[PDB]
């Protein structure tokens, strides 16, 4: 079911591409809990 | 004795050029407060 | 009669024009209180600084 | 080509901004709301522009739950996306070829309605910019277009009057032969930059006449007046008082009804804001409150945000 | 029927075409008037 | 009558006071309301208490739309009116013969409706407490009451409970013999004063139960039980955070609401008040705003009201 | 019928009253129970 | 009739009784324009 | 699996002793600022 | 499956204990902060005037 594998991309994997481009320049880089947690306590 | 679209046409060109007057006048600067 | 009419039509005038110029004028109460002790503590903080 | 360049003009606006200070920067449509409001956005970066936003929200119909929303921008691109409950898609990239050519394409998946896309082109020139936009094109099998374009010009004739037009060509199906909209412009500078006017006419027959004023650094105010056989039409005066500290913005309407909207931001991060609209001509209100946590994503901006 | 509504929209679309090359003329022109008066 | 004061019992509470703090001073729910309310109170004299007040609401069920209300208090004598838009009248007047011995009469003219009256009758003892109320009296042709009547007791047992009874007789109409209703009442303090039980159980075979704790001398919190073939019942939990500068309450439900009332006194003369509250069982929410100028009438009360 | 009920009520306004005379004895039963304590 | 004329009456004049009593007890006595005048003008 | 009112009632019941429990407990006492 | 249905449960649990905390503590908060500051600002009179 390659057709609607590259339908569910669209979706779940749009934000996470944002996520990684930003996570990419960070300086920090934390890990991915970090990264979802609205908290700063880094 | 009207009461018709254009008679509210009228009444609101009428309120929209009297806004732009008040605007225009020192008395809004008056109404703006000096600090 | 006439009379009771012309005072109702004054009062519900009144009561929606205090409503809002209350409502207009409040919120520029507290904002510009705030702004102008925010304005005179920077004065003091400046004078106690020279 | 020559002269040209003697007459000394400038580049105007987008039509987009054409109305931006009367529309959108003094009065409060586009930032009113109703009913409690909590967001919480934060940057992680500032030198190449990166956040992400969760905004709450409960008793306003427009704003959902909750939704989830991220950014980014560089020198000359420029993205955001944005996530809702129930799964709805929202992202749009902006990217620059130049300073003066941008390329820029919306996106916003609905997840049970056909899903709608904007693309917009805009150049702009020493004197004159042109944007066209398009939403869902789809070409027959006849080769010929089906959807709906959006296409403006605006040159500025004088350093203080612009005119434009925009061309929008709708092609619902094709079965149908498509309309065509034309609108005119007319905006107006004060040779001060004092006081600012624009006023359009719409294809609709919709005239919308607007002018902006700005009565000291901190204080401005502006006027509309819109209308629409069956012809309607509406007129309402506000104005905006700027702070340091706190943001007002007041509204009166030819329709009987008032609002104001109250930004206090209170700590450097925290921002609590109110807005209340109140109509008389059938006695009601609408009340809504919010906030907005703001905060960093490493040290060192974290120790700058306090200073 | 539906030729007349075609044809109303391409004289439309050239109205907007000639329009549009009318105001990209128009500076020189009240240039011009400025110079005359 | 000798050990009777021998037991050095004390002055217990009145009925209406029983749960007075837990239900007045730590909830929120007589103080709560909706929708966006002022208040501009006025006062003129103190030694004989003496001030007006006006009233404007909007978006609430309860509180009308304008009131008027002037309240007058000499060392024994309490007076109050209240006129309403509909002029509607309503009235309350202390009249004590004696620091324990007190005459109160509730007037309240609906204009449209039967006038609702009721008249309190209470005195106080060192020991136990006593009061009766009737609404409404009216005597039959045959010489037969004909209303409703409420009286009530309670007695100091010890100087940490009191326990008392509340009679009731409503006959509305003679053809209907009136019926009786007894419902007990208790009441514990602790020996310090710290903590506070309040239990009843109603003749309606209703049962509430209150209790309260000072943690502090600015925080309380306070928990009760209410409850009512066709069983139904409620829990709700809270406490109150006061200050010198305000004082906030909120409360927690079983039924799944939550509260928050907070009064913020921005300046000796305004006091701004926020109240909102979540329905989360319902995914609905109601939210309310509200301030108060409270101003003295002459110069002198002014210069004390500014210190 | 109703007579009955009546009755019923002025049974019910009499145990009141009887329990409003037995909660005035009350405290000094209570401080009998303390002394033998 | 008696309680009937004081029907209409009494609604009205119950306030002004009230105010009455007031006025009489002020210091200043003002007039009756700043008795129903909320605003401080004093 | 009862489902019942007498269900309900002995809910409300422990949450009216959870409650003074924790009253009485110095819980609160630790939540209560010390100022 | 199931783990759809947990994640929609603690999605919208989370939310919904998020929102109430939220609107328990941030009046609690900005009256609290206030009195603080207040409390700062009458103790540097009071080592000012002293």
């Amino acid at each position: 079911k390659i057709l609607t594998l590259t339908h569910n991309v669209a979706h779940y994997g749009w934000i996470p591409f944002v996520l990684y481009l930003g996570w990419a320049h960070t300086s920090n880089r934390p890990n991915f809990l970090n990264l979802l947690s609205p908290l700063p306590s880094v | 004795f009207k009461e018709s679209p254009l008679y509210t046409i009228a009444l609101n060109g009428a309120f929209f050029v009297a806004g732009v007057a008040f605007i225009q006048s020192p008395l809004m600067d008056m109404l703006a407060p000096q600090l | 009669s006439f009379v009771r009419n012309a005072f109702t039509k004054s009062g519900n005038l009144a009561w929606t024009l205090t409503t809002t110029a209350l409502l207009l004028g409040v919120p520029l109460s507290l904002s510009i209180l705030a702004e102008q002790q925010l304005i005179e503590m920077e004065k003091t903080f400046d004078l106690q600084s020279d | 080509h020559s002269h040209r360049q003697s007459l000394e003009l400038v580049n105007p606006g987008t039509v987009e901004n054409l109305n931006k200070e009367v529309s959108r920067d003094v009065f409060l449509s586009q930032y009113f709301f109703t009913g409690l409001r909590a967001d919480l956005n934060k940057a992680f970066s500032m030198n190449p522009a990166f956040q992400t936003s969760h905004t709450f929200s409960i008793g306003s119909q427009a704003l959902p739950k909750y939704a989830f929303s991220a950014l980014f921008a560089n020198d000359n691109l420029f993205a955001q996306g944005n996530i809702d409950n129930d799964l709805s898609v929202s992202g749009r990239l902006n990217y620059g070829w130049d300073k003066k050519n941008i390329s820029k394409v919306n996106l916003q998946i609905s997840d049970g309605q056909p899903t709608m896309c904007q693309l917009e082109q805009d150049y702009q020139a020493s004197d004159f910019s042109v944007n066209v936009k398009t939403l869902n094109p789809s070409f027959s099998e006849k080769g010929e277009f089906t959807g709906v374009a959006v296409a403006s010009f605006l040159q500025s004739v004088t350093p203080q009057l612009a005119l434009g037009l925009e061309t929008l060509y709708s092609r619902t199906d094709g079965s149908a032969p498509g309309d065509a909209g034309v609108s005119y412009l007319t905006r107006y500078v004060s040779k001060k930059q004092d006081w600012i006017f624009s006023g359009q006419l719409q294809a609709n027959g919709a005239l919308i006449a607007s002018l902006w004023r700005k009565v000291a650094q901190n204080v401005e105010a502006g006027i509309e007046t819109t209308l629409q056989p069956t012809v309607e039409g509406s007129t309402t005066i506000g104005a905006k008082y700027e702070y340091r500290q706190s943001v007002y913005r007041g509204t009166l309407d030819s329709n009987g009804k008032v609002a104001c909207f109250l930004e206090r931001k209170v700590l450097p991060t925290l921002s609590v804001l109110f807005c209340g609209e109140i109509d008389h001509f059938k006695n009601d209100t609408k009340i809504g409150c919010g906030l907005q946590f703001e905060t960093a994503g490493n040290q060192e901006l974290l120790m700058l945000q306090q200073g | 029927e539906k030729r007349a509504h075609q044809e109303q929209t391409e004289k439309t679309l050239k109205q907007a075409a000639y329009v549009a090359a009318f105001l990209w003329v128009s500076p020189m022109i009240w240039h011009l008037v400025k110079k005359q008066w």
